[PDB]
RNA sequence: CGUCGUAGUCCGGAUUGGAGUCUGCAACUCGACUCCAUGAAGUCGGAAUCGCUAGUAAUCGUGGAUCAGAAUGCCACGGUG
RNA sequence: CUUACCAACCCGAUGCAAACUGCGAAUACCGGAGAAUGUUAUCACGGGAGACACACGGCGGGUGCUAACGUCCGUCGUGA
RNA sequence: CUCCUAAAGAGUAACGGAGGAGCACGAAGGUUGGCUAAUCCUGGUCGGACAUCAGGAGGUUAGUGCAAUGGCAUAAGCCAGCUUGACUGCGAGCGUGACGGCGCGAGCAGGUGCGAAAGCAGGUCAUAGUGAUCCGGUGGUUCUGAAUGGAAGGGCCAUCG
RNA sequence: UGCCUGGCGGCCGUAGCGCGGUGGUCCCACCUGACCCCAUGCCGAACUCAGAAGUGAAACGCCGUAGCGCCGAUGGUAGUGUGGGGUCUCCCCAUGCGAGAGUAGGGAACUGCCAGGCAU
RNA sequence: GCGGGGUGGAGCAGCCUGGUAGCUCGUCGGGCUCAUAACCCGAAGGUCGUCGGUUCAAAUCCGGCCCCCGCAACCA
């Protein structure tokens, strides 16, 4: 489970998630998993996905993650009430915007890159899409 | 929470003085300063004395 | 001012061909000669430093500086700003008049002299070599002893390469194992 | 590290404080060889009144022309000079040189001409 | 451990903009460091606070080799 | 008779380097001895413990057996005592 | 000596930040000038108060689970 | 007291997110003169990853009595000389508070320090280091003094609990 | 009037850095000497004084050069005031404002006062 | 939910007040004994639960994580 090993704060403001996303393209591999959807991404999201398109092209190739979970979300414990200061930290999400690349990955056929994906894509709770690297 | 406040007393026959702290476990030595007599309106010189 | 007199008229044609300089003023020169001294020690007493500083003071002339810690570190134990050891810098003919003084006399005292190394150089074109031993002074006597402290000389020169560096000093006949 | 930039730091401190001031200075440039003397307006852009030992009107009179007696020379040229131009007080802008020697023999020979500063 | 504590807000901040008449004395700025520096008829007080040494208008303009911020008066 | 004059010394000799001698078919493991050089620990020894009653203890040399060579061991002898 | 691996600095490429800024709006706010409009709408002093339990909605946020007809601020509107 | 929340003037809540203070200093204050870091590399007696020396790189990544923020090269950072302005009376004009208050302040008078001089100095880079009133203490005082002269007591000024 | 140098400014990187070249009559720099004025918590290094044998090596100035920095449109995009709307954690429409980054490109500063030298 | 604790093999100091690790037992070598215990002489073993920070310097001071024993969980 990816995680900052260590951090200037160990609590966040909840913020918003507005706006569209950087890093739209494929950059480092030749096919990318692009989300079209907008929420959150939890570390085990990303590690489930991970190990779905791992497993599918049978540890070939190249795989980039291209999201970090950087930001912790606290949550208060079971039969507590509000205040009392905030919640503890329980997991990290990365924020993800419409157009950010998740994954990308090289030196598979792109037939079996489509299936790779579509194996990870059904482990994340964003609606994403297949695209391939263009010239700029 | 040392240090102790003191009086400067004029060396002049005016009763005039100062106050201010000093730590006396450092300084042992008296202080002696030049300060202006505003009785006699001349800067005399000013002796430690106890608040 | 013996190799100072030898210098202007001497090395500096014979240079001055060995490299092809255009001016008098390319030629290397030599601006200042100072003697470290670090005590480390001293921190335990301190009236051994002032003796030693004695010793450096008879080895050229000069009143030592007394050299204060830039730094605490602990790795060595000493708090910043203590008397850890004396210096001094040695410019103009008292920089001669010392600098054969060693030439001439220093070098043929060292116990089993082999010969000063060719490596020693700053990388610019400075040398630097330390002497263990300080009874290889005359000024120094045997009868006076406390301790065996040494000592570092480095030489800073104008030069801009160590071949120019080399070539200079090699010049004044310096031993070059 | 020159030592032409590390004056113009030593210069500066003053400089900026007669410019708050906004008084006339007396500004004084040394060489190892000669000796100059210039009267800035208070907005520090005009020269009022100038002197040096490289005006040959000055020059000829004196043995060397980088000497303490030839600054005193340019000292009391540059205040006769100014008097009659109608500038009676100045700041005497040592610009980074200390105030000793040369310098200082070219103020008070200004402050014997007649140049209240 | 736990938090909850915080200071009185110091009303710091410009008092006086640009092309502002003030009265000699008057207060420009407040300010912790000289994020602006003092210029023509502007004193510059101990807590760097910058006060009008003269009546007139105020002025910003960034000056120097550092491009720092300066506060003058135009004399009027 | 001279010297050393209380010091790790003109005490102490370990260890090591170089050069050799002899025995022996053969001195590497693994001999004894010589020369030059080097000069460890050691400044009288904790708990404890041993021998000795008179030519004894202590100390000083000498010889023999075994043995080509290899004794600080063993067995004997006398000097001082 | 070459060797399951980890790897600083630097260089190239890619992201993230309420407590990061070599950038930087819209608005808002302060000041000046100018018309038109507004029953002085402004300020000062004096007489009399009431009120100091707010609610929801929009926008910007903290908190909570971007849970609550939740809670706590900013601002506007309506109810009161 | 400092930062964020705080929505680019000010201000702005929560048992919201993070840290500090209840001092220190007669020099760590004033002034004049000077000075410029961190880190790393190379070379060099003991000496080592790390001491002092020399050179180069570097350019403040350092430093600031202490938290954070804003500042700081003209340095507000570092060093030395001389010093007591860590002055007395005031104070145009502002800032900030419901108020009690708190803050900044050119200039004026008296006297003083440093500087050749222009000048600078009414504590400290700034922002925490604090406690109203009553009662009482101590020193001073061309104030008052219950018939009068004194005194007691009170007032005023300085200061203490 | 032109060239060149020095001083004081304006301006504060289109002005900086690097790379290459170049300059000594004057100027400047290094330089020479140092008992003395003065100076080194040691050192005439620096500061200071007395000088003019040497040198433009360094430094400084100048010239060239797009290696880097720096400057930088147009268009689009993000955001956003007001009004309206939706599938309302986020958007869209009308209208006004309109970046940042990046791209084309620009770019090896410009200028005032005074002084000296040289040509004119 | 609040208090105290973790350091040679065992049991305890030092921490408060930063620099310097103590005690008793045990273990190891040597003695006495015919032999063992007791006893006598000498010696070894901790880098302080961890990670992180403050400091020139951390067992010692401050944060977090592991653990260990405690106290509290009240009115319906």
């Amino acid at each position: 489970m990816l995680q900052p090993k260590r951090t200037k704060f160990r609590k966040m403001h909840k913020g918003r998630n507005r706006g569209l996303a950087q890093g739209t393209d494929v950059s480092f591999g030749s096919f990318g998993l692009k989300a079209v959807g907008r929420g959150r991404l939890t570390a085990r999201q990303i590690e489930a996905a991970r190990r779905a398109m791992t497993r599918a092209v049978k540890r070939q190739g190249k795989i980039w993650i291209r999201v970090f979970p950087d930001k912790p979300i606290t949550e208060k414990p079971l039969a507590v009430r509000m205040g009392k200061g905030k919640g503890n930290v329980e997991y990290w999400v990365a924020l993800i915007q419409p157009g950010k690349v998740l994954y990308e990955m090289d030196g598979v056929p792109e037939e079996l890159a489509r299936e790779a994906f579509k194996l990870a894509a059904a482990k994340l709770p964003i609606k994403t899409t297949f695209v391939t690297k263009t010239v700029m | 929470g040392i240090r102790e406040k003191i009086k400067l007393v004029s060396s002049a026959g005016t009763g005039h003085f100062y106050t201010t702290t000093k730590n006396k476990r450092t300084k042992p030595e008296k202080l002696e300063l030049k300060k202006f007599d505003p009785v006699v309106r001349q800067h005399v010189i000013y002796k430690e004395a106890k608040i | 001012a013996k190799l100072h007199d030898y210098y202007k008229d001497e090395v500096v044609k014979k240079l001055m061909t060995e490299f092809n300089y255009n001016s008098v003023m390319q030629v290397p020169r030599v601006e200042k000669i100072t003697l470290n001294m670090g005590v480390g020690e001293a921190i335990a007493d301190k009236k051994l430093l002032d003796n030693a500083a004695a010793d450096l003071a008879a080895i050229s002339g000069q009143k030592p500086l007394i050299t204060k810690a830039r730094k605490s570190v602990a790795g060595f134990k000493i708090r910043q700003g203590y008397p850890i050891g004396c210096k001094v810098t040695l410019r103009g003919e008292r920089m001669w008049e010392f600098f054969e003084r060693l030439i001439t006399i220093a070098v043929p005292r060292i116990r089993d002299f082999r010969g000063l190394s060719a490596k020693s150089f700053d990388g610019r074109g400075n040398y630097s070599m330390g002497v263990r031993e300080q009874i290889i002074f005359p000024e120094i006597d045997y009868d006076k002893v406390d301790r065996v402290r040494g000592l570092d000389i480095t030489i800073t020169t104008t030069a801009k390469s160590d071949e120019e560096g080399r070539a200079l000093l090699a010049a004044f006949d310096f031993p070059f194992r | 590290m020159d030592k032409k930039s590390a004056r113009i730091r030593r210069a500066t401190r003053a400089r900026r404080k007669l410019q708050e001031l906004g008084a006339t200075r007396l500004v004084v440039h040394r060489t190892p060889r000669h000796i100059y003397a210039q009267v800035i307006a208070p907005n520090g852009s005009e020269v009022l009144v100038a002197a040096s030992t490289v005006e040959k009107a000055i020059a000829e009179q004196l043995k060397y022309t980088g000497n303490k007696d030839a600054a005193a020379a340019v000292g009391k040229a540059v205040a006769e000079r100014a008097l009659e131009k109608g500038i009676k007080d100045v700041s005497f802008d040592r610009s980074g040189f200390q105030y000793h020697g040369r310098v200082q023999a070219l103020a008070d020979a200004a402050r014997e001409a007649g140049l209240q500063f | 451990t736990r938090n909850g504590r915080d200071s009185e807000a110091k009303r710091l901040g410009v008092k006086r903009f640009g092309g502002e008449s003030v009265l000699a004395g008057s207060i420009i700025v407040r300010q912790r460091g000289t994020k602006f520096h003092a210029g023509a008829n502007v004193g510059c007080g101990r807590d760097h606070t910058l006060f009008a040494k003269a009546d007139g208008k105020v002025k910003f303009e960034v000056k120097g080799p550092k491009n720092r911020k300066f506060i003058s008066i135009e004399a009027e």
